[PDB]
């Protein structure tokens, strides 16, 4: 059937991708983190001053 | 025959489960463990929103972090002022069954979905002072879950009949099909680049998709009931998703592989809806316990409880700016935490 | 002195007087212990956003009418050297009584209006029924007040009078709403056993009755049936009918609290969620 | 001035605290069939006339709204069971061509047993019932079910079969009844008889309150 051609095809296709080592593809959140840490307010509070809203 | 092969390269590896084993050193709990923790995170409820009759389903905010519009079982949507609570529109619909919402990032149209299979884009500023229904695209088989913009003269829809699909507003015809999947499709959500989205399903499975194209590119599994919702980190790398089963779970896409779960042992009921922060270091989720809770991203446990809705939370909104929480339950109150 | 004063037509004359005692202390005891569970209905029906119907209403005017009611009976019965004072309140007494008694009928309506109309109304009735429980109290007390004023104030107690036939104002009222209220309760307690006595029942007849004794104990506080024991008071002999009225009646209040306020589920869980 | 547009955001309140005296006098009723069930001719013989599809009507001045789902109850899934707030549930089935009656049994027996539908009402209909005592002599139901124990001449006899079958298989206890009735085609009945069912399934809450069990 045509169904499994394609999925042979899905599967050969889905696999010669390359990969990357988990440590640095996971610490590209850790420095995201601090990359912007200042401009979140819910994280860090901020003055009430800052309009009645 | 091809029996053979799909085994070969799905049960014996074959750079799906091999390569898999080949690019992790020990865990990311090992370079997290030097990072102390967020704290207590306690939040209140600084405005209410009354005025809707029903449950509530879906809402979505604006591009200048003031307006936002919401969905009711009723069949209405309310333009909100969060700043004043003051209602700017309120336009009914045709269909009772409604399920998804939309905010154009000009703030010139409005669209919405449902049961009806059908996608409806209403104009917001014309001449004369009135709203009145500007497109009506039809063409599905299964039933809208989900639906987004891209610009004002394109939108995105997720079907239930295991089917994505791009549109042209001004002709009113299809570009280009999204297919390859097994369940149902029940959340989409799109880059912060507009060149490529990502939808789960009801497999237990996760595809990430290409727009022009149109083929997919990474799959992910690794859940054991239907997967409810699913985001962007804010930087186009990585997701989360939460399903049925109660867990959540952090997926990405360069390595390829599953990082960090999120679970305990007295959540029984599943998850409905996830929403992340600007900086990424807080995950929202909602919950049918009645309440909403917060987790640290790097970390693996609560830092917040968002108790005060008699009934189920449904629906979780953040801003662009950074300042609110956006809460809707399936009462008729709207919440804003901040 | 003593409770029945209010439902007493006939003066009682004792001997060896021992049982005036103990019809008064039984007074005082009940209203006080009545007046501190009557106050923490009203916050429980005007405070609470959930529990907000055409029924909550009807429970919030009736305990508030009681409360006056009870604090203007205990402040002012006994000031009799002021006439002045007297034939206020007198007057006041007798308009915040007869008003509970319309927001008592009003229940009996209510019972009516759930178990044979079921269905909702088009328009709402939420402003009518302040025009009856607040507009015949006054009616009554403009016509009463036209005919005899001198007579509001005796020279022992300080309300109404009986040489003139005048107490037969806040009576007759009363006995009327008793008998329409009995006529209500019959058409509930058919109903119960009938429908849930043929819809799931099986095989024996082991008294339905009995499975919903409570419900049916309770509502004999909103109906106030319990007044007519007032009327069986006419001899020296008698007073074991009287006895019973001083001994139910001013305990009113705790039963209407300890069966519609904390023997409820949807009370007990709005109290739960606040805890 | 720019604040004087509170007047817009209180027109608005108004035209929705004039609906809210409608929503809570509705009644929606959700119905369910089969494809010889008749579904087509039952509504249109009722003075009324892609997608779910839904009629709006009034009898006695109270609304009541059918809401028709088509050939979708195959969806298992549990987001689709939305219909948390419908008052009862009308299946349709044929008792003519005992062919297809175990199939349909199954399928109520699936509908029931869910847990959503556990405080809505179910009306049952049994259509045909003119055709039965022309067929009923010429085919026996010893044949296709062995459970039967009367005589296989008699209608009172398969018709009380029929209904004691379809009502064994309810569990878990009774907290709303069911109902049953025998109509093919009167288009003049059918409209009491779901007002007169639906009038019941409102006492058996309201008394609920007045009882505290």
């Amino acid at each position: 059937i045509a169904q499994a051609r394609k999925l042979v095809e899905q599967l050969k296709m889905e696999a010669n991708i390359d990969r990357i080592k988990v440590s640095k593809a996971a610490a590209d959140l850790m420095a995201y983190c601090e990359a912007h840490a200042k401009e979140d307010p819910l994280l860090t509070p901020v003055p009430a001053s800052e309009n009645p809203f | 025959e091809l029996d053979q092969l799909r085994q070969e390269a799905e049960q014996l590896k074959n750079q799906i489960r091999d390569a898999r084993k080949a690019c992790a050193d020990a865990t990311l709990s090992q370079i997290t463990n030097n990072i102390d923790p967020v704290g207590r995170i306690q939040m209140r409820t600084r405005r209410t929103l009354r005025g809707h009759l029903a449950k509530i389903y879906a809402m979505h905010w604006g591009t200048d972090s003031r307006l936002l519009v919401s969905a009711s079982q009723d069949g209405k949507l309310i333009i909100w002022d969060s700043y004043t609570t003051n209602k700017v529109h309120a336009i009914p619909l045709r269909s009772s069954w409604v399920m998804t919402c939309a905010y154009a990032p000009s703030g010139n149209y409005v669209a919405c979905g449902g049961l009806d299979n059908i996608c409806s884009i209403y104009n917001l500023k014309t001449r004369e002072g009135n709203v009145r229904v500007s497109r009506e695209l039809a063409g599905h088989t299964g039933y809208l879950s989900c639906c987004r913009f891209l610009d004002d003269n394109q939108i995105v829809t997720s079907s239930g009949d295991t089917t994505c699909a791009l549109w042209d507003i001004e002709t009113g015809q299809q570009t280009t099909t999204f297919t390859g999947h097994t369940g149902d499709v029940m959340s989409l959500s799109l880059a912060p680049d507009t060149r490529l989205f990502v939808s789960g399903a009801c497999d237990a499975s996760a595809k990430l998709w290409d727009v022009r194209e149109g083929m997919c590119r990474q799959t992910f599994t690794g859940h054991e009931s239907d997967i409810n919702a699913i985001c962007f980190f804010p930087n186009g790398n990585a997701f989360a998703t939460g399903s049925d089963d109660a867990t959540c779970r952090l997926f990405d896409l360069r390595a390829d592989q599953e990082l960090m779960t999120y679970s305990h042992d007295n959540i029984i009921c599943g998850i409905t809806s996830v929403s992340f922060s600007k900086s990424g270091r807080l995950l929202l989720a909602g919950y049918d316990d009645f309440n909403c809770n917060v987790w640290d991203a790097l970390k693996a446990d609560r830092a917040g409880v968002l108790a005060g809705h008699d009934n189920r939370v449904s629906c979780l909104g953040v801003t662009d700016d950074g300042m609110a929480v956006a809460t809707g339950s399936w009462d008729s109150f709207l919440k804003i935490w901040n | 002195t003593n409770f029945a004063v209010l439902m007493a037509h006939v003066e009682v004359k004792h001997s060896d007087a021992v049982h005036d005692l103990l019809l008064d202390v039984i007074t005082w005891v009940g209203i006080l212990l009545s007046l501190v569970c009557l106050l923490i209905c009203i916050f429980t029906f005007c405070f609470f956003r959930g529990l907000q119907s055409d029924r909550n209403t009807i429970h919030k005017n009736l305990c508030i009418s009681l409360f006056v009611a009870e604090l203007l009976f205990l402040i002012g019965i006994n000031r009799t050297d002021q006439p002045i004072a007297c034939a206020v309140f007198a007057a006041l007494l007798h308009f915040f009584f007869l008003a509970a008694f319309t927001w008592m009928f009003l229940e009996g309506v209510q019972l009516y209006i759930m178990l044979v109309e079921v269905f909702e109304s088009e328009h709402s009735r939420r402003k009518y029924f302040y025009l009856v429980g607040y507009g015949m109290p006054a009616l009554i007390v403009a016509v009463s007040a036209a005919v005899d004023y001198r007579s509001y104030g005796t020279d022992k107690v300080c309300w109404l009078r009986l040489d003139t036939y005048f107490i037969w104002s806040f009576i007759g009222p009363a006995t009327l709403i008793i008998m329409l209220n009995v006529i209500f309760l019959g058409i509930a307690l058919y109903k119960m056993f009938h429908h849930t006595a043929i819809l799931k029942p099986e095989s024996g007849c082991l008294d339905n009755i009995k499975s919903w004794v409570i419900g049916a104990i309770a509502l004999l506080c909103l109906l106030g049936l319990t007044w007519a024991f007032g009327l069986m008071y006419i001899n020296e002999s008698t007073v074991i009918m009287a006895y019973l009225f001083t001994i139910f009646n001013s305990l009113q209040g705790m039963f209407i609290f300890i069966f519609h306020c904390v023997l409820q589920k949807k009370v007990r869980k709005e109290y739960g969620k606040c805890l | 001035e720019d604040k004087a547009a509170a007047e817009r955001s209180k027109e608005i309140d108004k035209c929705l605290s004039r609906e809210k005296t409608y929503v809570k006098r509705l009644v929606k009723i959700l119905l369910l069939g089969a494809d010889n069930s008749g579904k087509s001719t039952f509504l249109k013989q009722m003075r009324i006339i892609k997608g779910i599809h839904e009629y709006d009507f009034e009898i006695k001045n109270v609304p009541f709204k059918m809401v028709d789902v088509g050939g979708q109850r195959s969806e298992r899934k549990r987001w689709f069971e939305c219909f948390d707030s419908v008052t009862s549930i009308l299946f349709l089935v044929d008792s003519s061509d005992f062919n297809r009656l175990t199939e349909s049994l199954n399928d109520f027996e699936t509908i029931v047993n869910n847990r959503v539908f556990s405080n809505v009402s179910i009306i049952l209909f049994l259509n045909k019932t003119d055709l039965l005592e022309e067929k009923v002599q010429i085919v026996s139901i010893k044949d296709y079910f062995l459970e039967f124990e009367g005589d296989p001449h008699c209608l009172r006899d398969v018709q009380k079969f029929l209904v004691e079958c379809f009502r064994n298989k309810r569990r878990d206890q009774q907290q709303k009844p069911l109902y049953h009735h025998f109509t093919t085609a009167i288009n003049t009945e059918n409209a009491r008889l779901i007002f007169r069912d639906v009038k019941d399934t409102i006492l058996h809450d309201n008394l609920k309150q007045l009882m505290l069990q």
